[PDB]
RNA sequence: UGAAACUGCGAAUGGCUCAUUAAAUCAGUUAUCGUUUAUUUGAUAGUUCCUUUACUACAUGGUAUAACUGUGGUAAUUCU
RNA sequence: GAUGAUUCAUAAUAACUUUUCGAAUCGCAUGGCCUUGUGCUGGCGAUGGUUCAUUCAAAUUUCUGCCCUAUCAACUUUCGAUGGUAGGAUAGUGGCCUACCAUGGUUUCAACGGGUAACGGGGAAUAAGGGUUCGAUUCCGGAGAGGGAGCCUGAGAAACG
């Protein structure tokens, strides 16, 4: 009531933080950024619970204050910073480069990528429209708008952005034989391309994906994400390559390496 | 104060509803500008967001729109004539929207002068050639043309004048003039 | 459908304005829409002289939300009627089901003409009125 | 009772108790910001004008 | 370095309880093409010499007022 | 250009305004080029600011779903009850309120009334299967601050440290 609220209880977090259930009463409310905060991770989940270098989040703030991690490419020395889907993630003391990909258990991966790769990032865009005096734009889906763009460019498109300068480096159409990742759903995670799209005239077009294994599956138009064509991705897949296998597959690898 | 809401109604089956809840704010209703003639006096209104509300009492000018001319002058008010909502507006001279008023109209004279060169009722080479140029317009209507013989034009507020604190129109014309005029002249 | 004049004010649709100047023929600028969703614009809305503020294809409403269907009950109001849904509601514990049925009241516009018995299909709009919240797409019964 | 009373060019300020409640009867049905004479409350103050700028009961 | 005080933010979150409340709350599912939104993040403002040859300050214009200093009232208050 | 769909985004014209905003702000670094004046020029920030988008939200809202009772069968409607037209007010939609008009709206498929030792849900206990009883209480939503009503400030309160 009364207004915005500033808490966030544990068991309240999203289950993908991977947050105890004891040890506090509290989870890191994320704080209004580019992205939403259930489909987010704040720097210190990811800081101390995911790289373990840091054992308090007294600890995440000393190494914030001193400005060595950024994230694409500006410092944001802030603890609970929603950091989202595809955003690069710098550590200049160890020289490290991450992205915040998927793995296909749902969960945000420890993907590290090389210093070329950090370089750019990609964006679905989300809307299209004539800004004032006539200007057109888009947004992607972190909420970046980017002025002047292509007129090709149309929604569930994803374009590459180059972080450096917020320009847009090339683009990838959404048409049949794409490569997508899906953020969103029961299938999150899992990277398949796309066989065809149903129009669904009123509300939350369908779209029919198959994996690599030959594995369909379908999932609403909101939780796909378009990464290039088939065989070439536009970015570097985290380990595992989005390919869901079954709890009797995963216990037989398992029983491989052990 | 005055509020907003529908829980403090009967339900469409027709029982009485229980106090939910204390009025609360985001909810509120706020007293009629009713705004007179004359002397003008615009109070603000501090509303949800910031976002500021200009109650207009007693205005005095307006700016007024003849359509079929595509201009606009800010011309004087002279009186509300008909209010389709109620008669003690007409008689209290009240101005919200929708009022048929009465308006000053020696601005659009001036300007039909200055424009077509022939008066309404009853020098240079340059404005001779502009005047020619758009001959076979200057022929409005007889209804308009009368009312400028008498100097009062027939107006309607389209614009709020409790909201915005301002008393726009636009010129009556045509069947919309003859409905208010059948209207005005019933007995 | 006797006059169009009959409130105290001047009934037109707003921003809609015909020049006095010219004279051509089509005598009045009527805007209309199609309201979307595959549902066919009647002709007696575009062909029609009602103003009808409310309508979903002359008027200033947009359908949005559900679709639904109802047979007309009642038309007794102004440009207004009820329908009434009818439904089976499941009980789990003795395995079977009772009819129950609710009433909507909904807005239809002077293009369609409907009595009591016909089937409609109504679509929802913004709150028009203190319980209307629906309006008539499409009457394809009798 | 007593006269807190301020001279505000040199910025020195002094109170005095007075007694002899008829001289300082001159001073009653009188507002804020009007003028008295000094001669009427004491001959320590004479040919003085005091503003009366307020006070506590 | 740093009291006070002004300015700016915050005090609408949290915590407590379950009186009211029986299509109300609530739950799942929709809508805003029917609206407000501090903050965050990304974009974004050559046009104002208001009578526009100076009527002038734009290498920068006017008042306060607090804290302070001093004189006080009330039995008493986070009074003044 | 977009949408299933708009009088949408955006652009243009004519005016309006009681005239909004369009940086008289702060910290470090102190370079560049000269006809050498305390000349011109220039880095990384901080705070502010109009509009749009975003995020954190909010307010309304669609469909369906609630315990016992007929020793409750008719209820609502001059004082809005159901709808229509205009206005007003609101952040906005709407009998939300007003003016005029029409006579509607709910109900045995249980309306309306009464009772609840009734906050709702996730859930708990006990159960072969089906069920029965509970849920003030670790999370989500609501409400309240002795009882009522009214309001200031603010983006946000009908706020009770
Ligand atoms: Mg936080
Ligand atoms: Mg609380
Ligand atoms: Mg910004
Ligand atoms: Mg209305
Ligand atoms: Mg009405
Ligand atoms: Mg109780
Ligand atoms: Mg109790
Ligand atoms: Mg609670
Ligand atoms: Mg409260
Ligand atoms: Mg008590
Ligand atoms: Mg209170
Ligand atoms: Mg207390």
């Amino acid at each position: 009531a009364r207004g915005p609220k500033k808490h966030l209880k544990r068991l309240a977090a999203p289950h993908h933080w991977l947050l105890d259930k004891l040890s506090g009463c509290y989870a890191p409310r994320p704080s209004a950024g580019p992205h939403k905060l259930r489909e987010s991770l704040p720097l210190i989940v990811f800081l101390r619970n995911r790289l373990k270098y840091a054992l308090n989040g007294r600890e995440v703030k000393a190494i914030l204050m001193q400005r060595h991690v950024k994230v694409d490419g500006k410092v944001r020395t802030d603890t609970t910073y929603p950091a989202g889907f595809m955003d690069v993630i710098t550590l200049d003391a160890t020289n490290e480069n991450f992205r915040l990909v998927y793995d296909v258990k749902g969960r945000f991966a420890v993907h590290r990528i090389t210093d070329e790769e950090a370089s750019y990032k990609l964006g679905k865009v989300k809307k299209v429209q004539l800004g004032k005096k006539g200007v057109p734009y888009v947004v992607t889906h972190d909420g970046r708008t980017i002025r002047y763009p292509d007129p090709n460019i149309k929604v569930n498109d994803t374009v590459k952005i180059d972080l450096a300068s917020g320009k847009i480096t090339d683009f990838i159409k959404f048409d049949a034989g794409k490569l997508v990742y899906v953020t969103g759903g029961r299938n999150l995670g899992r990277i398949g391309t796309i066989v065809h799209k149903e129009r669904h005239d009123g509300g939350f077009d369908l779209v029919h994906i198959k994996d690599s294994l030959d594995n369909t599956f379908v999932t609403r138009l909101n939780n796909v994400f378009v990464i290039g064509e088939q065989g070439k991705p536009y970015i570097s897949l985290p380990k595992g390559k989005g390919i869901k296998l079954s709890i009797a597959e995963e216990r037989d690898r398992r029983r491989a390496q052990q | 104060g005055i509020s907003r809401d529908s829980r403090h109604k009967r339900s469409a089956t027709g029982a009485k509803r229980a106090q939910f809840r204390k009025k609360r704010k985001f909810e509120l209703g706020r007293q009629p500008a009713n705004t007179k003639i004359g002397a003008k006096r615009i109070h603000s209104v501090r509303t949800r967001g910031g976002n500021k509300k200009y109650r207009a009492l007693r205005i005095e000018t307006g700016n007024f729109s003849w359509a079929s001319e595509g201009i606009s002058k800010k011309t004087r008010i002279a009186g509300v004539v008909y209010h389709p909502s109620n008669n003690e507006l007409v008689r209290t001279n009240t101005l919200t929207k929708a009022a048929i008023v009465q308006i000053d109209a020696t601005p659009f004279r001036q300007w039909f002068e200055a424009h077509y060169g022939q008066t309404l009722g009853k020098k240079s080479k340059n404005a001779e050639r502009k005047w020619a140029a758009r001959a076979a317009s200057a022929k409005i209507e007889s209804s308009v043309e009368s009312q400028f013989s008498a100097g009062r034009l027939y107006a309607c507020i389209s614009s709020r004048p409790g909201q915005s604190g301002r008393c726009d129109g636009y010129i009556l014309e045509g069947e919309e003039l003859a409905f208010y005029l059948r209207r005005l002249t019933a007995k | 459908e006797l006059t169009v004049q009959s409130e105290r004010a001047f009934q037109k649709q707003p921003h809609i304005f015909n020049n006095p100047k010219v004279k051509t023929s089509k005598r009045t600028k009527r805007w209309y829409k199609n309201a979307g969703l595959g549902f066919k614009t009647p002709k007696t809305a575009i062909e029609g002289s009602y103003i009808d503020k409310k309508c979903p294809f002359t008027g200033l409403v947009s359908i949005r939300g559900k679709i639904l269907t109802g047979t007309v009950v009642s038309t007794k109001m102004h440009r207004t009627i009820v329908i009434r849904r009818a439904y089976l509601h499941y009980i789990p514990k003795y395995n079977r089901y009772e009819k129950r049925h609710k009433n909507v009241p909904v807005h239809v516009s002077p293009a369609f003409r409907v009595q009591v018995g016909d089937i409609v299909t109504v679509g929802q709009c913004r709150p028009i009125s203190k319980t209307v919240r629906f309006n008539v797409v499409k009457v394809s019964a009798a | 009772m007593k006269l807190n009373i301020s001279y505000p060019v040199n910025g020195s300020q002094k109170t005095f108790e007075i007694d002899d409640e008829h001289r300082i009867r001159v001073f009653f049905d009188k507002r804020i910001g009007q003028e008295v004479d000094g001669e009427a409350v004491g001959d320590e103050f004479k040919g003085y004008v005091f503003k009366i700028s307020g006070g506590n009961d």
